[PDB]
């Protein structure tokens, strides 16, 4: 429920301080190997809930190389989940293809949003 | 006039229903003595009210 | 949910009748119209029209059961009475 | 027949089709029923609700 | 899409009150249904209140309706609404019944209909034959050892059937105390068996009294179907309430306001006026074994109804023959109620096992003889030849 | 019957109330069929397809 | 559900056989009179019941322009019964209208039907 | 087509339990609805059978349930079924509503489905409560006392409405027979919600323990599940076995085989076990009318829960402080339940009101703020800006 824009406001922000950068960064690395959904051979925005009017539009814009593959990320890890067991190291999820590669066609969807709910409410200067 | 009873009364139906109620508390109230009186009437000198004054004077 | 059998009935817009070609229908609103208009004297003669189509299919089965029903009462009435106590024996035993 | 030419509704049609006028009339016939109706909804749930209250010999014990 | 349409439960009265397709023609008699459904509110809601000053116990049960009229705030009310209500119950239900059998309601497209509601008929007898032995009147408790002891004439484990229903060795404490139990139980089946009544009737939807297909001319039920049924809503509460005030003691029995004595027998011993014509079959067979077969039967021949009808026309409107036979049926059944209220004498023995042929006659040799001539007369009287 | 007196007066009300919504629901019922009961059907049989 | 091969070969009878006919057809002119669908504007083979495979065959191969008016009789019976009325005299189906239309469909259709159940149990002799 | 798809009935039948498309990882949390059906009909068929035995008079309340277990023929196991079995009643959904509660089953597509079950769940802490007071032992007739007394701190109208309830001047025969009544009606309301229930689940189905579509999977319910359900099935009926035959009475209180005594207060009064985490709470606020508000504001925070979780992804499993935090509201519960069974002390009526605290605070607070800042993290964490 909240808002992708408003967690891109506030991690950029942060992103952006030296400071605040030095010690955020650090233990959100240590947050994200603790969460373990690499090792089910799945990347972060695979988990997103998509039963939502916004992310049913940015999954109908994926480019279709790239929804074929998120079909068997997501089928394989309910096969292994099935079975109690983890995937071999060898198949887990590396660091840099951990990627946000949904994250663009969201943050363009909800921009579309937000300016027709500013248009329904229009006041002229009368 | 026929068309200010209607702006009054019936185009709004937090009116209509509002005076329906008034008018049910109205008749709830007025029809149970007309009631009772008509009845008590109807059978004069039965009553336990009639017979206490036959044996009080 | 999956589909069910094939029925004889559908819904608004594929009710699953004929085909309707060439037929116009009329009708005016309620509130210019007069409700309770021929009233009286519906009650008269669409009354009398309507009993007299009907009565002896009704009348001549409940007359004949009535009857029977009278004439088996009065047997019983002689009976179990003085005037008809022989016959009670026979019947009975 | 064409079917530009609508059939005759003389016989069932007021001769005098007011919309406030004849407004009134029918919403004071379905008031009259919401009235009555109301009454006897009250006389409903008291008598079931009052019989749910202390009895006669319960009382005759204070 | 409405909210009416969309939502999940919305959906359901939607399609069952405000937008179900009706034909356009269906008459007065297509109101009893609706009619079924208030009796059976009536009768629980009642029941319920009733119930929070009952005791079920042989020594308190009589003793607890008196403080019901008595000592209970508008309990007189609703005792005789609960009493005479079950009454205008079996009224209604013996007409909604008619009313199938005369438009022929009963036929192919709608078999399964009409078998579920034979068996919501057999689950109401036994409902209103538990309740009346709640009271444990004289007509109470010896009606209950006359119906309870006719299992006694089963072959083999007959009197285990017997011995397992009273709880003892006759009516006593432990049976008293166990009817009221499925008493309060039974109504609640009811009321499940109505669901899948209605269930069954959405398929095809209703008839119409011309007997002929209704999808050429349909119209919503809402606003057109619920203000003419409140129309025999308020004629139904009329009726009611002159029997409740004015006459609350006309159908019933005297003797049933006389405690329970297992020592004296009354004169008379009959059930309620509404089980009175199959109490009258059951006495027309000389034997207990075939006599208890022969009553639950007489239930059970409804179901070959879809079969012996050999017409090619549903319905009885513009039939002559099939329609001076139904009303000889109707006052058939008439005469069997009243011979059930009359004592074993000379004449009536005789009149009985004559009208309980005329009963399984009209189903089993009446209708298909009659149904198969009026087919040939069809025909020859229009195709010259 | 210590009821007696007390029933008949109730009554005396529940007949008067519901005698009249009958009737009143008997003009509401036809006031709504209006458009129904008053319907024209014509049949121009159409020219062959 | 006495299919309309039984009713035919039993009526067809009686026509050929000058005795019975000249007994039996005034007793069935005096019973259709008596029966009143012609009161309401409507033919005989109107009122037969259609909820089965076997009718709705025939209805489908009927031509058109007997469908439509077909169909016109039907809507002005259930108006007219609505009203609790009948027709005005000069409305009603003569005699000489009142035709067997349908019945050579229903004929056909149920001639093929019981061929395929004789076919269905055959048993070949030698 | 089959006809189990083509019938009216069957179709119904297989639309649910048999072709019922199901998520292939679920794991065995969520075997515990299909327990629950079992609970209730277990429920239901023990009572109606000890109920042919019973009298609800108070003077003859706490004799019946005696005559239970020494007279009728296995009645012992009847009763010890009926007392145990609740109390198993409340440990399967305790757990069932913790399995939705940590997997995120009550988020945006299933709201409607989570506000029917806080229903059941009101209903059957009513039930519950309704049946104890019919044994009418000491802690049955004190433990009434308290709690009908809370309704009189309502403005105005509130010493009315406890008159209205007792039907009297005090906890008396008209309220033990009231309260039987009310007891044989309210679990079929709870059976026509569960119908309910499961119609409001149809729409979108189940959830998974991943937290993510499970349109890409699916096997059928029937072989598959059906046999997966029957192994808990087995488990839930051994230990029941062993608490009914071996250890009966090790649920309940001493004090409640001592018959109700109006004059004599029997020191502590506590509810059952399964109702003392709500009535610690009620007693942390020193005052009537607010302490009264806020015992039933803990059954109605549950519905606040679908709009104070600002998580983008459903569920605990892949969460650090989450899954860290559901397990301190989980034994805050446990300890909420040991004070209400504590007397009111020193150290403990400090300790109660600050578990309170917690408990209110976990909704309204802790969810909110915890779930903002893992999606933080989850994007800090791997975007290089
Ligand atoms: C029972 C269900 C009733 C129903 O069908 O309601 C849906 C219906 C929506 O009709 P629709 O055409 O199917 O839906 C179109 C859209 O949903 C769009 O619907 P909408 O924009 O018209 O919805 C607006 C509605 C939003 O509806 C709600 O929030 C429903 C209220 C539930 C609480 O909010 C209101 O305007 C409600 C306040 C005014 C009513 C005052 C009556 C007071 C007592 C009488 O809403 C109403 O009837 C509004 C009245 C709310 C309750 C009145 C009491
Ligand atoms: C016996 C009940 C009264 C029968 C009287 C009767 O049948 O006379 C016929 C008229 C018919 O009047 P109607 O049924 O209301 O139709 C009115 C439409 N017009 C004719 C104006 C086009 O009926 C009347 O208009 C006079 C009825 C006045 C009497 C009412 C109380 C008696
Ligand atoms: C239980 C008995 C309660 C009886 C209540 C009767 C009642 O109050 O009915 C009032 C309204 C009128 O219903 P209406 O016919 O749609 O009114 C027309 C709307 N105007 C044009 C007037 C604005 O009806 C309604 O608003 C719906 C009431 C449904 C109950
Ligand atoms: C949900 C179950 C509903 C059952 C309804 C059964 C109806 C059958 C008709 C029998 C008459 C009414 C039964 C007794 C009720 C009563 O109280 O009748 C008595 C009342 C007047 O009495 P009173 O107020 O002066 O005295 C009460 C004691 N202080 O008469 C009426 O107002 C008749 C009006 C009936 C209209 C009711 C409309 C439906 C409401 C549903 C809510
Ligand atoms: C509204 C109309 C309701 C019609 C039925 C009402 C029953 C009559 C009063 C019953 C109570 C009573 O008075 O006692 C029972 C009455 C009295 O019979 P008796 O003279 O032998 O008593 C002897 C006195 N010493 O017998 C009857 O019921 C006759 C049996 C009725 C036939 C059953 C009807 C089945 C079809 C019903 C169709 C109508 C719906
Ligand atoms: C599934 C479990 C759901 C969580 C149950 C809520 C807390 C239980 C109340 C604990 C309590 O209140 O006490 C504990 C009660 C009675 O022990 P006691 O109160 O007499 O002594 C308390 C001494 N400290 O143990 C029980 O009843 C067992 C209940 C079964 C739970 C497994
Ligand atoms: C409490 C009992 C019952 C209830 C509530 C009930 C309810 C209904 C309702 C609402 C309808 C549709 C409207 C109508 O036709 O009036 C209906 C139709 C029907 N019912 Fe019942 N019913 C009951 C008992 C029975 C019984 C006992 C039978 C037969 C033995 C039966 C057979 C039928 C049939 C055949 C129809 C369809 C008739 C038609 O539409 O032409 N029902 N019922
Ligand atoms: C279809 C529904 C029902 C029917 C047909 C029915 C029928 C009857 C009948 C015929 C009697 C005999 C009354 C007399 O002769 O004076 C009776 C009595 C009784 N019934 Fe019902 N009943 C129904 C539902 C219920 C329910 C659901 C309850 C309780 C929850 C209930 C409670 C009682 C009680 C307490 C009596 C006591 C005797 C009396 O008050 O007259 N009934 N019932
Ligand atoms: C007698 C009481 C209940 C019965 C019979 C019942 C039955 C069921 C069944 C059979 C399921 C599907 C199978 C499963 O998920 O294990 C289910 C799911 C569910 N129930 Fe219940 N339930 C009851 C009470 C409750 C309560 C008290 C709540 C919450 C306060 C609740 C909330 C839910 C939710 C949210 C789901 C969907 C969870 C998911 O699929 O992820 N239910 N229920
Ligand atoms: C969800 C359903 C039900 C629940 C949770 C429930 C709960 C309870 C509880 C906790 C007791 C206290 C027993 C004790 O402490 O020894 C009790 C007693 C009792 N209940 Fe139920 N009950 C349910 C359904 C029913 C039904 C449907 C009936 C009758 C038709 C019934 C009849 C009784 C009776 C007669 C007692 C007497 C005390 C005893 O036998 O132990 N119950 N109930
Ligand atoms: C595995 O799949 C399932 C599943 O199969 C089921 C059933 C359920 C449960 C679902 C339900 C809706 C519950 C069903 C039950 C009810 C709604 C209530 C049950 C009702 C009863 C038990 C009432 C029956 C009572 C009786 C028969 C009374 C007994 C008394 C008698 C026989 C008296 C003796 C007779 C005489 C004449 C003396 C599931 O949730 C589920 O998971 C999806
Ligand atoms: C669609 O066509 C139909 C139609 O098919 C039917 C059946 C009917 C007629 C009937 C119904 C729709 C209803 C069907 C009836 C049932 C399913 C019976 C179910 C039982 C009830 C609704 C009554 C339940 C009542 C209670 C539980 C109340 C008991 C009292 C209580 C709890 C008060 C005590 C309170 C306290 C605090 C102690 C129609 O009117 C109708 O036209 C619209």
């Amino acid at each position: 429920p909240q808002s992708f824009t408003s967690i891109a406001r506030i991690g950029d922000y942060i992103l952006k301080s030296p400071v605040l950068s030095k010690l955020c960064v650090p233990v959100a690395n240590q947050f994200i190997n603790l969460a373990g959904y690499k090792k089910l051979g799945l990347k972060f925005d695979d988990l997103i809930a998509e039963e939502n009017p916004i992310m049913q539009t940015a999954l109908r814009r994926l480019p279709e190389d790239e929804s074929y593959a998120r079909a068997y990320r997501i089928i394989r890890a309910h096969q292994t989940e099935l079975t109690h067991h983890l995937l071999p190291r060898n198949e887990w999820i590396k660091a840099q293809e951990d990627v946000p590669y949904l994250l663009p066609y969201i943050l363009e969807a909800e921009a579309a949003a937000k300016e027709k709910d500013e248009l329904d409410n229009i006041e002229v200067s009368k | 006039s026929f068309s200010s009873l209607y702006k009054t009364f019936f185009k709004r139906n937090a009116v209509f229903v509002g005076t329906i109620f008034a008018g049910a508390f109205v008749f709830q109230t007025v029809f149970d003595t007309a009631i009772t009186s008509w009845y008590e009437n109807h059978n004069k000198g039965k009553l336990w009210k009639d017979v206490k004054a036959r044996i009080a004077a | 949910g999956p589909p069910s059998g094939k029925t004889y009935m559908g819904w608004w817009g594929h009710m699953g009748g004929p085909k309707q070609k060439g037929i116009t229908s009329y009708a005016v609103s309620p509130y210019a119209q007069k409700p309770l208009q021929g009233i009286f004297h519906n009650a008269v003669f669409n009354s009398f029209r309507r009993f007299k189509s009907q009565f002896l299919y009704v009348l001549i089965p409940a007359g004949i059961y009535w009857y029977w029903w009278k004439n088996g009462n009065e047997y019983n009435e002689f009976l179990y009475s003085k005037a008809g106590r022989e016959e009670l024996e026979r019947v009975n035993v | 027949k064409s079917t530009y030419r609508t059939p005759n509704f003389d016989d069932v049609l007021k001769e005098n089709n007011d919309a406030d006028k004849g407004r009134s009339y029918a919403y004071f016939m379905v008031g009259a029923m919401g009235l009555l109706s109301s009454a006897g909804a009250k006389s409903t749930v008291e008598t079931f609700i009052s019989s749910m209250t202390a009895t006669a010999d319960v009382l005759a014990m204070a | 899409m409405a909210f009416r349409k969309s939502n999940v439960y919305l959906s359901l009265v939607n399609s069952y009150i405000i937008d179900s397709p009706q034909p356009s023609s269906i008459n007065y008699w297509w109101n009893m249904g609706s009619l079924l459904g208030l009796c059976l509110v009536i009768q629980i809601v009642t029941g319920i209140f009733m119930a929070m000053h009952y005791s079920s116990n042989i020594e308190l049960a009589f003793s607890s309706v008196e403080h019901i009229m008595r000592d209970v705030h508008n309990g007189y009310i609703l005792r005789y609404l609960h009493a005479n209500g079950a009454s205008f119950f079996f009224m209604v239900m013996f007409m909604h019944m008619a009313k199938g059998l005369y438009y022929g309601s009963y036929r192919s497209p709608r078999v399964t209909l009409w078998n579920v509601g034979v068996i919501i008929f057999i689950l109401t007898i036994a409902t209103a034959f538990l309740g009346y032995c709640c009271v444990y009147g004289q007509m109470s408790h010896w009606g209950a050892t006359v119906i309870t002891n006719l299992f006694s004439a089963i072959p083999f484990v007959g009197n285990d059937i017997v011995s397992w229903l009273w709880g003892g060795f006759s009516v006593s404490n432990p049976t008293i105390q166990r009817f009221f139990a499925l008493h309060y139980l039974v109504p609640f089946i009811i009321a499940a068996m109505v669901i899948m009544h209605l269930m069954a009737l959405h398929i095809h939807g209703s008839s119409n009294p011309l007997g002929i297909t209704g999808n050429l001319d349909r119209i919503p039920m809402h606003s057109y179907f619920i203000f003419k049924d409140l129309v025999t809503v308020f004629l139904f509460m009329l009726i009611l309430a002159l029997f409740v005030f004015y006459s609350p003691n006309t159908l019933g029995h005297p003797d049933n306001y006389i405690p329970g004595n297992p020592l004296v027998t009354p004169a008379s011993i009959v059930p309620e006026w509404y089980l009175l014509p199959f109490y009258a079959i059951l006495r027309s067979i000389p034997d207990k074994l075939l006599g208890v077969i022969t009553m639950f039967a007489a239930i059970l021949v409804l179901l070959v109804l879809p079969f012996t009808d050999r017409s090619v026309v549903r319905g009885n409107t513009f039939k002559v023959l099939s329609k001076f036979f139904f009303f000889i049926f109707v006052f058939n059944f008439v005469l069997l109620g009243q011979i059930g209220a009359c004592h074993v004498e000379v004449p009536y023995v005789l009149m009985g096992q004559i009208a309980t042929f005329i009963y399984f006659a009209y189903f089993l040799i009446i209708v298909p003889v009659i149904s198969t001539i009026e087919n040939v007369l069809f025909y020859i009287g229009r195709v010259n030849k | 019957e210590p009821e007696h007196d007390e029933r008949k007066r109730l009554g005396l009300k529940t007949v008067i109330i519901l005698s009249s919504l009958y009737l009143l629901s008997i003009w509401v019922k036809k006031f709504k069929w209006a458009g129904i009961k008053t319907r024209k059907f014509v049949f121009n049989p159409p020219k062959p397809r």
